[PDB]
């Protein structure tokens, strides 16, 4: 992936998390824990489910066109007919073999962005509370009970709570 | 002690292998299939008008081959011509003949309306043993063999002004004896002259006298034309033998209507896309059953599967 | 207390809705339409050069039907036919209308060259009153209707080698009269007989005696053929009657020229491109106007609009 | 946007800012003020600008070719003469639509890039002096006057003058 | 003190540009070549069957010309015709020449059955001085020149059923005599018929009488057809006059094969992909070379170069 | 780029790397040096390849075609074989246009963040220990000698180890 994210600094996905794309896992006193990150997950899906609904189910109509195959040998004007529909056929194998190899580039690239972006979105609202290990989990430097973790995925953590306990373990 | 928090996604213990712009094989979670590559083998009956041609050829239900009597003033969304049809009337061939088999199909319609042409001085109505209908010698029900009358062939000069709304298609033909005792035959005199013309088109045949390999012990052939009459323009057929002339005019349309080959069967189901395979669904934008479709198709392309990532990459254990 | 820096981006009140991969509808600060979806509603005469043939085709422009007679030795890049033009002389066919229609286009150019062909024993310079030039009977200016002399229609043997440079396009024809009682009145024997070659081709066409239906009040008709003459080579005409002979060859040339059906005006303007509905600006690189164009046209494409996004995304309060 | 910066983290545009697309709004102690970055709007507008340079105005000339429309019916040639431009017509708009569908999505993007990297650029400059809200706004800790702003946006900031000051304010 | 650790990319001193979507001019570390501009000069002559026909063009290798006699019953992947080539026989012409060049130049072969028919009561092996066969007045070696014995031409009716498991073409034609002296003395009667048909086609022609250009001083004319018959159908040929006889049958296959026109020399080498200006290396999806080709060759653009990235922005000093 | 990294915060390229891509160069105590990343360099130059590989050598057989060049005048089906031609030529060559310019974007983009993720990981890695200078140099706040600047290159860099050291000259 082009951030990096996806087989990049987080070392592979999670096979136990089934609600969700993207999401946490946290150790804290209380225990080891999971949770799927809805936002980021519907994000990606929204983009994914923007790209299938103009591929799929927009056929175009044709009716009456050429004859394109042939019992008997004719000559120049059934070779123009042949070299018409196979110049077509070739220039729409390109299409579709290039929209697919773009397509699924881009895939690949906008999930990894969403891991990236979870990841950047946490970093900050940390602040000087924790530290990034490199492997997308962060070092938490205070005590960070469920309720505090829940904090955190729900975007109401509040480091200055924490920073006078954080900044202590830290800076020894 | 603190706590740690770790960011990840999610992965599937069954992956799908898709190609990408650096890489020919990479996992992701799921995919879905671009290349319709299957159909149901048989062609849905809606929500096309379908018209299974069976044993007749578009042209054969046309001319009124006795086999095809069943097809008069039929219409059709898709005319289904199957590779078992034959022709079993007079010998026949048509200059042309994809030109007359393509503008017919795309007109949709066998509809004829009768017309009472002055046939003055000749015999009306000839039959063939080559051409049975009900045990009796017969001939193409929408075409008139004409001959002579008391060993006599008076020249035809005919008219009939087109007065209504619409183009009018004639199906005419000329005979082209086996023999010259054939020609004296049929219509008394050694060479016959035909020409149809409008005030915009004029066509003139002269028949070609001599010894085709026989069919039904028929050594004689008929060539097949056609020609479209405008309204307020006038047909006028002026001819002195071998004239196979028109018993009246076609309904000429335009519109979505079309012909295809095949010998898949008619189904009684729903589906907008027809293939000569059969009918095929048209959720995917692609498809490699057959380059000849029918309808809101996906486009024929060579791959027999191109495989549109829906997930991330699969990045298990 | 310290200080607070704040990174950001602009965003605008009127923002513009576009496509991207994932989303149908997206705003962004501003875009720019890539599809020209209109004309002025005029054909500018700069920078190509127009020819409006008004009542004439180009077909009949080049026979020399009387009211094309201002037309003659023109040329053109681009030659505008009007869907009221209408013919108004002798009345004729032309097998493959299209195609010479299409070479005479391309070539651009009605550059004739008079030619003295010996036409020994023959009356020249026949006339109808189907196609009248002064309030006289008249014919088409580069076309020679021959007739008998002293009720003799000798047979024409006649050559004109090609000494120039450039190639020699010939026009001529065969007439059909209506009746042998006017093939016997015009060319004083019962069948004619006409064969044009060269060293690299040779055309032989029968008259097809028949009526047909009468065009100002003429039941005949004139077939047009026409012969190309490479340098070096000779024109060989040889007849025994029914010859609608050359007075000449035209010029044929190679270029950009072309035809256009039109019923748009000729202005006084400049546009390098050109379509039936007028001419429309080219900055754009598609158009929904018209399939037909010539000049530096954009590309014709089925939709009529699509916006190129020219700023960022629109994020308002 | 791939990055999350725009309609991301910065929560959305300035209506006000109209000498640029990018910028820097700011409170210190003597006021709150605006200022557009030249180097970062001349980046995306030159992109864009070379997107339509390549676009506009660079048509094709054509001349004698096939006729389209015909009043007469006449079959197999007519038929191959409609199949070809039909099929022309349609490789052609499916290529329109696809050009503009991939161009609006890379300008969508590289626009955001170029959010992103103002903020990376500047959230450096400010070393160990600053803070990154998560919004796109930095808590400067120090006293930071209108010239100190104006160090930051013209990329002369130094900042070892002020980290003794900020380091005693971040830490306590 | 410390430590500093930079991260940095690599540069060179000699950058190539390329175009993005961006810019028309970027400099990148390193490029590679998308559009083949060159050839070798030659046709290779591996790995596809060539046949250099030299003076001889396909249509006269397949009618017999003498200076084509070393050309029999050859095969060949492409067909390579030389713009020198010229034909030294009788003068003749094929109405629609393209298409029997097309459908011999794809079957790929002159293969030559001899058959004997029964030309009952003419004169066979008629020859002329235009066609020098070993310094003797001869013919096209495929046909048979029929004339009368003893001042009769009696009727020909001659039939040949294709009794083998594959289709036969048959090359055949008619004499148009220049003069109706000639007509008299060739034929012994003043029009000839020609018929030929099967239980699937019929072909009738009529001698056209007339003077043309001479070529090695003869002013008749030849008119080339073909016919192809189908395992279990039956060649039927009908005649009274002026009947060019084929002496057999041609094979006739469907492949891979083709012709080409081009004056390049054939070389000892091995390439997959075939020009007129010679063989190019197909190693690049693109090429400007021809817009002719054979074989597995890069797909011709209007470009001359296109530089594709192998490396990254090069940003040196 | 789309990243910032290559012709971004880091000034310009090494005309002296020649044997990788992507690398390092130090300063310390026992002198200054350079080493190629070989991991980032292969990561980029595999992506190039899978590129080249579906582009080069790929060429589609064709045999027996319809005719491109005419002596002759002949009107209508010779305007539809140059037309049906002339078609197909400006399908391709806007295709080859296209290809080029989308896969040459990519690969600056592609190669640009390759950069960046190799500026990432370092900066991760070195935790506290040191500060990101803006220009893609790390200033590293302790003693640092070769084995332990091989550390960094080779992924073995135990930031613990300095930590007390590196937090001492930071906060003063
Ligand atoms: C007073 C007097 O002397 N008057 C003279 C007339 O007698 C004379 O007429 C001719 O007389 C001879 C007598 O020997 C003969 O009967 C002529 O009739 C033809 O005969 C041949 C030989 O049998 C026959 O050929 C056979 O045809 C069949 C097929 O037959 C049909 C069919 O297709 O079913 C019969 C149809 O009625 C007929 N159609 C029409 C509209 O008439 C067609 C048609 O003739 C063919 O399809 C055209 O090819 O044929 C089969 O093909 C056998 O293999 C074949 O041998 C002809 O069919 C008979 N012709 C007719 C019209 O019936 C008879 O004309 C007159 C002229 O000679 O002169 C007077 O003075
Ligand atoms: C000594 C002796 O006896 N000599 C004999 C000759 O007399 C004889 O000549 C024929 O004589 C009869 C006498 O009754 C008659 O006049 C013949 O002339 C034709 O007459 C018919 C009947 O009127 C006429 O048909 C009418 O044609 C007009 C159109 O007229 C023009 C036109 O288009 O304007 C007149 C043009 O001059 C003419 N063009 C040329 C080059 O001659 C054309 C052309 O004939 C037609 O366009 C061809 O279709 O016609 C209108 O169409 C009316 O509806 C129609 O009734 C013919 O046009 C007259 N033909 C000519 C050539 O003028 C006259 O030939 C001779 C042969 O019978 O035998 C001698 O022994
Ligand atoms: C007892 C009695 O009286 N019987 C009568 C017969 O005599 C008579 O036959 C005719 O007699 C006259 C006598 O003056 C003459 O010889 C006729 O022969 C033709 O003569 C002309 C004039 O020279 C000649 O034209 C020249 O042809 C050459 C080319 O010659 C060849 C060639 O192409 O090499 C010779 C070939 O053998 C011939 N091919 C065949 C299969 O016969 C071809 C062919 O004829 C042409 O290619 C067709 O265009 O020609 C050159 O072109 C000169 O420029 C040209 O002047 C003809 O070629 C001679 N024709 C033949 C067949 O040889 C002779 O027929 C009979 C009929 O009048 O009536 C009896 O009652
Ligand atoms: C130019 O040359 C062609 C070719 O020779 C001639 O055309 C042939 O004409 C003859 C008649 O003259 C045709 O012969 C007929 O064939 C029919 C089909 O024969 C097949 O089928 C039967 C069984 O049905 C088998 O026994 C036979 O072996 C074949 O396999 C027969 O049904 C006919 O028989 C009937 O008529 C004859 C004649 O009166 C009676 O004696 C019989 O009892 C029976 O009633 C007949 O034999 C032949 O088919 C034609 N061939 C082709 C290819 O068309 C042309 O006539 C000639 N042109 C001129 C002007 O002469
Ligand atoms: C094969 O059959 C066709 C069709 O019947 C014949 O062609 C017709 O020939 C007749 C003449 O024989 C033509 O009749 C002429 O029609 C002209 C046009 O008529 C219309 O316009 C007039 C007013 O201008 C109306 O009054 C009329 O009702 C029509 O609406 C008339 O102008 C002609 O009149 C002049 O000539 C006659 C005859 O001499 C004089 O009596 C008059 O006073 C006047 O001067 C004339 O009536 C008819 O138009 C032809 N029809 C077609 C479709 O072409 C062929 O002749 C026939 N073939 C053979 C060999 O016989
Ligand atoms: C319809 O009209 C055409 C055109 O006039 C006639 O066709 C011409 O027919 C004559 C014969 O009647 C042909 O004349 C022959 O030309 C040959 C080629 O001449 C060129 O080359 C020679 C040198 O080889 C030069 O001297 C000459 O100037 C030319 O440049 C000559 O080789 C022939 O000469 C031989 O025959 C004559 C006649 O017997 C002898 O006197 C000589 O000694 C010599 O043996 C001859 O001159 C002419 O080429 C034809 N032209 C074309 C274009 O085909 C048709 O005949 C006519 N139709 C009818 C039915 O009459
Ligand atoms: C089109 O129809 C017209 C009229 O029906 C045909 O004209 C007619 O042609 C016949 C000949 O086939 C003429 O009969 C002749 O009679 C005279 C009597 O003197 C005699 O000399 C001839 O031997 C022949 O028997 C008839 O008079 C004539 N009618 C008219 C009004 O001219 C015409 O032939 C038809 N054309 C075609 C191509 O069929
Ligand atoms: C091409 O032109 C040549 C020459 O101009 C034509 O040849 C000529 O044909 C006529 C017949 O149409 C011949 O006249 C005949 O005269 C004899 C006298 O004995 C007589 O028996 C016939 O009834 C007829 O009147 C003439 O002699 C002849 N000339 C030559 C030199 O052969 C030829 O017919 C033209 N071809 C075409 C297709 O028009
Ligand atoms: C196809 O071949 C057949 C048979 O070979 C040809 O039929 C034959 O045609 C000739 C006329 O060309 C007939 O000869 C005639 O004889 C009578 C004797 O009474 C006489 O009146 C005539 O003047 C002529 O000499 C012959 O009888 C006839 N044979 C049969 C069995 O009918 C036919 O002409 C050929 N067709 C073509 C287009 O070549
Ligand atoms: C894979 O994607 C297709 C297309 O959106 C979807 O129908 C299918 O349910 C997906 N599979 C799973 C397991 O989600
Ligand atoms: C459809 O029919 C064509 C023609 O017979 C055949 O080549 C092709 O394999 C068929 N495809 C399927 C899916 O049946
Ligand atoms: C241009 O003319 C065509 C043909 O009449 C018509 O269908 C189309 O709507 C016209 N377009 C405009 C913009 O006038
Ligand atoms: C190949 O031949 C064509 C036709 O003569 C010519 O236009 C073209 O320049 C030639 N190209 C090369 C590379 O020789």
């Amino acid at each position: 992936g082009i951030f990096g994210a996806i087989a990049g600094f987080i070392e592979n996905g999670w096979e136990g998390m089934v609600d969700g794309w993207y999401g946490f896992r946290h150790q804290n006193s209380e225990g080891r824990g999971q949770a799927a990150d809805l936002k980021s997950t519907q994000a990606a899906i929204d983009q994914i489910n923007g790209k299938l609904n103009r591929l799929i189910g927009k056929t175009n109509e044709k009716f009456h066109q050429i004859e394109k195959e042939f019992s008997e040998v004719e000559g120049r004007i059934q070779d123009l007919e042949k070299y018409v529909e196979d110049t077509k056929i070739d220039l729409w194998s390109y299409n579709a073999e290039l929209l697919v190899a773009l397509e699924n580039q881009h895939t690949i690239d906008l999930t990894d962005s969403e891991m990236n972006k979870l990841f950047e979105k946490t970093k900050k609202q940390l602040r000087e509370n924790a530290e990034d290990m490199g492997n997308g989990c962060f070092k938490i430097y205070h005590k960070c009970d469920n309720a505090c973790i829940g904090s955190i995925r729900n975007g109401t953590y509040d480091h200055n709570v924490y920073r006078d306990e954080a900044l202590n373990n830290r800076f020894q | 002690p603190g706590a740690t928090l770790c960011l990840g996604h999610h992965a599937v213990p069954n992956g799908t292998i898709v190609k990408t712009i650096t890489n020919d094989r990479i996992e992701v979670t799921n995919a879905t299939e671009l290349v319709q590559n299957s159909s149901i083998g048989e062609i849905c009956d809606s929500p096309h008008q379908i018209l299974d041609g069976e044993n007749c050829t578009l042209i054969d239900a046309l001319l009124g081959d006795p086999q095809c009597d069943g097809f008069q003033n039929k219409k059709w969304d898709l005319f289904v011509e199957r590779n078992k049809a034959y022709s079993n009337c007079y010998p026949y061939d048509v200059p042309d003949y994809a030109s007359l088999r393509s503008l017919v199909a795309s007109s949709g319609t066998l509809e004829f309306n009768n017309e009472s042409f002055n046939w003055a001085g000749v015999t009306q109505n000839g039959t063939s043993s080559s051409c049975i209908r009900g045990s009796k010698s017969s001939f193409f029900s929408r075409l008139n063999w004409l001959t002579h009358l008391n060993s006599k062939y008076p020249a035809l000069n005919v008219t009939m002004p087109n007065n209504e709304q619409f183009d009018k298609l004639y199906i005419w033909g000329v005979h082209h004896p086996g023999t010259d005792k054939d020609q004296i035959s049929l219509y008394a005199q050694s060479s016959g002259r035909i020409t149809v013309s409008t005030k915009r088109s004029q066509q003139a045949v002269i028949p070609n006298i001599g010894s085709r390999p026989r069919i039904r012990d028929i050594p004689s052939r008929i060539s097949i034309y056609w020609t479209i009459v405008k309204p307020g323009d006038i047909l006028l057929i002026n001819s002195t033998g071998n004239l196979i002339a028109p018993r009246g005019y076609f309904k000429i349309r335009s519109g979505k209507s079309s012909i295809m080959r095949s010998d898949a069967p008619i189904g009684k189901c729903k589906s907008e896309c027809i293939t000569p395979n059969g009918s095929i669904p048209n959720d995917k934008p692609f498809q490699n059953v057959n380059r000849i479709t029918y309808g809101a198709c996906p486009r024929y392309v060579k791959q027999s599967t191109l495989k549109l990532a829906t997930g991330m990459r699969n990045v298990p254990e």
